[PDB]
RNA sequence: GCUCAACGGAUAAAAGGUACUCCGGGGAUAACAGGCUGAUACCGCCCAAGAGUUCAUAUCGACGGCGGUGUUUGGCACCUCGAUGUCGGCUCAUCACAUCCUGGGGCUGAAGUAGGUCCCAAGGGUAUGGCUGUUCGCCAUUUAAAGUGGUACGCGAGCUGGGUUUAGAACGUCGUGAGACAGUUCGGUCCCUAUCUGCCGUGGGCGCUGGAGAACUGAGGGGGGCUGCUCCUAGUACGAGAGGACCGGAGUGGACGCAUCACUGGUGUUCGGGUUGUCAUGCCAAUGGCACUGCCCGGUAGCUAAAUGCGGAAGAGAUAAGUGCUGAAAGCAUCUAAGCACGAAACUUGCCCCGAGAUGAGUUCUCCCUGACCCUUUAAGGGUCCUGAAGGAACGUUGAAGACGACGACGUUGAUAGGCCGGGUGUGUAAGCGCAGCGAUGCGUUGAGCUAACCGGUACUAAUGAACCGUGAGGCUUAACCU
RNA sequence: AAUUCCUUGUCGGGUAAGUUCCGACCUGCACGAAUGGCGUAAUGAUGGCCAGGCUGUCUCCACCCGAGACUCAGUGAAAU
RNA sequence: ACACAGGUGGUCAGGUAGAGAAUACCAAGGCGCUUGAGAGAACUCGGGUGAAGGAACUAGGCAAAAUGGUGCCGUAACUUC
RNA sequence: GCUCGCCGGAAGACCAAGGGUUCCUGUCCAACGUUAAUCGGGGCAGGGUGAGUCGACCCCUAAGGCGAGGCCGAAAGGCG
RNA sequence: AGGACCGAACCGACUAAUGUCGAAAAAUUAGCGGAUGACUUGUGGCUGGGGGUGAAAGGCCAAUCAAACCGGGAGAUAGCU
């Protein structure tokens, strides 16, 4: 099984989701950049917040 | 022959009594404390208005060995109890200003001269 | 290791050493010769000399001794009313051991104790 | 654990070429009866060095 | 003409589960491992804007390209399905170098100091725990450093079975149901006396061209090779302040390895004492047996560590990266092709151990042996008798020597062993008697009594003279030396 | 959760460090009411987890007592 | 299958200590287990003791160690009392 | 024969079951006994078990079996 | 009084070691659970193979269990070895 980590931001992701390495690591890949998407929302909440405060 | 997993009793008036070794300083992959060494300790059991607290680490240099200490001449000293002082840590100076009980001559170093002013006997 | 280390084994645990010495030993007082493995007898020697020695001088204490080893007053009574006399000038090494045939059962090498009085 | 191919009888020959036992050639002779005994070993008779010392 | 789901149509009437499974076969066909390959992974180079204050050759480096290693995952089924029978941990390792440290150097935007990057190098060292079934990984505390890999993802005819993949049971989801599962959750037999190779030790035979007893040279081989801290040189050099040296010297620790018990201790069922229950000596007493040594308290010699000493070299020669002289090629310059000098824990030695089966069988010193008739290939020969030495072996008493052998001391011309005498050491005021007390018991005699392996003496006992083995002057050829 | 894949979920307690454990939130991959739900003193050769005590499990093994192992005499196998 | 550390119903069952038919030592009575003698290595099995620390080993306190008896005092939360 | 050690609510002393001369005596040692054997539950010959009161047999029955006729069933047979 | 408590005989068989061509074709040692009950045991009967019995495992039915043993179909069949 793979697991990538995303140091910067420490996130870490074990794709055992499929079977053969590279698919893994591809859908781990997948998997890493889908939470930098939602988190760089959460921040954007952050941002968002303050505008109606 | 303190070492790490070792309950000692605590010679001053830093506020704590029950301590627990957990790593003997020195060399590398070193087993055990002499009586004139520095080891890791933290904290089990402590007076409620103390200078320290429960679960608290810091350095701590050891006086009093229940194995004793042989001596120059052949002869050794030993104890009924395995007595340590508290250091800063950081400073590697006493937090305590009161020490109870006999030590040994063996601290005879410049990092333990206030401690052995401050001690009853020897 | 058994560096410096004295004494036979001899296959039995000490309670039971010391209790097949104490058998044998009256036994041989009692016939001034006995047949035995050669072993046996090589130990042997280190259990009665003192017995003999201390049958030497004769004293309301020792009998006593001599009856706390041994556990015998048939046999004491053959020490320090016979041994006892008879060895008064002889200092040290009462026994002699002649190594006979083996056994022929196991080969044993066996061997012969005795007194070196037996005046006969 | 156990062979894997079966030694043949000439190495078995070999094995047991230490396994000769030895003669003694130790024997002594009696002084009075003469007789054949072995060194620092009494007669059969009972005879030692010249000495009827086994008395029977 | 209903009529052949698969359309040369098993009769135009037909679905699943099985991990107790069972039988017959296959490495013709999968999983682990090995193999070829090297897409992928990993590592190393080329072109080269840009980023970086200015400048891409301090570093990183897009755009693309060129190769290597065989450690990731895979590809193909070559080997094994009349068995290659397991992931991790424990123990034990061993090799590579693309180096985690320690060493030697180049460059800097390297002031000082501390770092970054690259080249040489395998010598030696390269943590303890919490959590998980764990490798990995996270955290805690260190450390000089807590290296990356190979070695059937090292190691189970060495250990464990936690995981997982046999049989029981439960939960959730799916399925009409059996039951299944990108799943999880309690519990679940690890067999083998070693023939051979190999390795760690130890012997016998024979050889060494005469035999025997000792001491060595020494080819070759092995072990060993780590390093921190403090101080001095000097709070100098350097530095605006702050901080803070290379080189050299001395002392002291950590880890590891070797040796040894004088010290600190452990053990010490062969030494002494106390004591519960019970049996026996007629009885009391005094002792002994048994109950894990009955349960415990101490303790000699040994053995041993946590105890005590000691080692790692320094140095020399030839080198790596690297540093220079002179000087070419090429009138200049140039560490270079001639030639010369430095230059690492690396190479060879230096230190310690084995070591002449080194068949190349060596060197040195000492000791011992110079009888007869025949056979007859007239042969380095054999038969028989007279002699069998130096020495060894056997037997015996035994060792801080030892599985058995072997090795060492001794065999009366004697201290080898046991015993005996004395001392030492250990244990704690014996037994008996007298006195005081209602009694347990106390006190004097008495630090006595008893004392395993230690030390010094004594032949009291046992190690008996010889028998047995082993020989009787050691071939040929040539050179140089003696008549 | 004996039920939660992503996930060792996110917060407090416990430890120097806690993928397990004890409380709490709710996004219930895929809880739920006799396919019984939620609590429950006591009981249990029951699952998981801390503390005291105690010790050779361990750091690190050391010595000693017995039965084998080894040697000698006797009888004398097996898998392969 | 054996001259096999296993299994086999019912009766009687003493002395001292002891609650006891537990256990310990003995009685009556029956036996020393049918291969032995030496050595006292590594290692294996059954055990004793162990300085300092006391789970730091480990899947896990598995195994061991320890607690243990009689009388008196005293004894929480919780509870179906 | 003289000491020593072990079990002793058993490793002791008697019956039932079940075996079948293993019991006693003399004699023999090849085979059997995991060794030797002058020993033996081993070979060979002889001897030994005595009952109105002990037990079985016998009288009476339990569970249950068999079962005159009878009932049922291809037959065998089954129930009673 | 108690499917009560502690605990021998008896029954049972949780943990570890030993053993694995063993002493034994599941036992030995040291600790364990129950031990007035749904307890245990001696003797003699009844139930039978796709049936018996089953506090239910798919366990047991003469060391043999998702199908006992014996004999006969039967020299079953075998694109496989």
């Amino acid at each position: 099984a793979v697991r990538i980590t995303h140091i910067p931001t420490g996130i870490v992701t074990q794709c055992q989701n499929d079977r053969s390495q590279h698919k893994n690591k591809d859908q781990a890949m997948k998997q890493m950049k889908a939470k930098l998407y939602e988190l760089e929302m959460q921040k954007k909440n952050a941002e968002k917040q303050a505008m109606e405060d | 022959m303190i070492q790490e997993q070792t309950m000692l009793n605590v010679a001053d008036n830093s506020g704590a009594r029950r301590v627990m070794c957990i790593k003997v300083l020195g060399g590398s992959h070193r087993r055990y404390a002499g009586v004139g060494d520095i080891i890791k300790i933290t904290i089990k059991e402590a007076i409620p208005r103390g200078k320290v607290k429960k679960g608290d680490v810091l350095k701590a240099v050891v006086v009093r060995t229940k194995k004793g200490v042989r001596r120059p001449d052949g002869s050794v000293i030993r104890f009924d109890g395995n007595a340590c002082v508290l250091l800063n840590n950081n400073s590697e100076q006493p937090i305590g200003t009161r020490i109870f009980g006999p030590v040994t001559r063996e601290l005879r170093s410049e990092k333990f001269m206030k401690i052995i002013s401050l001690a009853p006997e020897v | 290791m058994r560096h410096r280390k004295s004494g036979r084994q001899l296959n039995r645990n000490s309670s039971h050493r010391q209790a097949m010495f104490r058998n044998m030993a009256g036994s041989l007082v009692r016939h001034e010769i006995i047949k035995t493995t050669l072993p046996k007898a090589k130990e042997l020697r280190r259990v009665v000399e003192p017995l003999i020695t201390l049958a030497k001088t004769d004293s309301v204490a020792n009998r006593r001794l001599a009856f706390a080893r041994t556990r015998d007053n048939e046999i004491v009574a053959k020490l320090f009313n016979e041994l006892g006399p008879r060895f008064a000038s002889r200092a040290g090494g009462y026994t002699r051991i002649l190594k006979c045939g083996f056994r022929a059962g196991d080969n044993a090498p066996m061997a012969y104790i005795e007194l070196v009085d037996r005046s006969e | 654990a156990v062979q894997q191919n079966k030694p043949t009888r000439s190495k078995r020959g070999m094995r047991r070429s230490h396994d000769a036992l030895t003669a003694v050639t130790s024997l002594s002779v009696d002084k009075t009866s003469g007789e054949k005994h072995l060194r620092h070993h009494i007669t059969a008779d009972g005879y030692y060095r010249g000495r009827k010392v086994i008395a029977k």
